[PDB]
C-alpha cells in the first residue's frame, strides 16, 4: 500500500503543470462566453487580460 | 484368567498404541492444515491491501 502514493503525488503535480497550462484557455475561453452572454454586444477590445 | 486378561491386556495395550498414532495422524493433519490455511489468509491479505 505504502508505495503508489509518491506517483498519484507526482500525477496531481502534472494536473499542476498543466493546471497553469490550463490558466491560459480559461483566460481565451473566459472572454469567449463573456462575449457570449454579454448577449447585447462584444468589444473584444476592452483587454480583461484574465490569467 | 490367563487367556482372557493376557488378551485383553495385548489388544488393549496394541488398541491403545494405535490410537496414540491416530490421534497424531489428526494431530499434525489438521494441524499443517492449519498452517497451510496460514498461508493462503496470507496471500488473500497482501492482495486486499494492495487493492487498497
Amino acid at each position: 500500500q505504502a508505495e503508489i502514493e509518491a506517483e498519484r503525488k507526482r500525477a496531481r503535480e502534472e494536473l499542476r503543470k498543466q493546471v497553469a497550462i490550463l490558466a491560459v484557455a480559461g483566460a481565451e475561453k473566459i472572454i469567449e462566453r463573456s462575449v457570449d452572454e454579454a448577449a447585447n454586444s462584444d468589444i473584444v477590445d476592452k483587454l480583461v487580460a484574465e490569467l | 484368567l490367563d487367556l482372557a486378561k493376557a488378551s485383553a491386556t495385548d489388544q488393549l495395550k496394541k488398541a491403545k498404541a494405535e490410537a496414540q498414532v491416530i490421534i497424531e495422524q489428526a494431530n499434525k493433519r489438521r494441524s499443517q492444515i492449519l498452517d497451510e490455511a496460514k498461508a493462503e489468509a496470507e496471500q488473500e491479505r497482501t492482495k486486499i491491501v494492495a487493492q487498497a
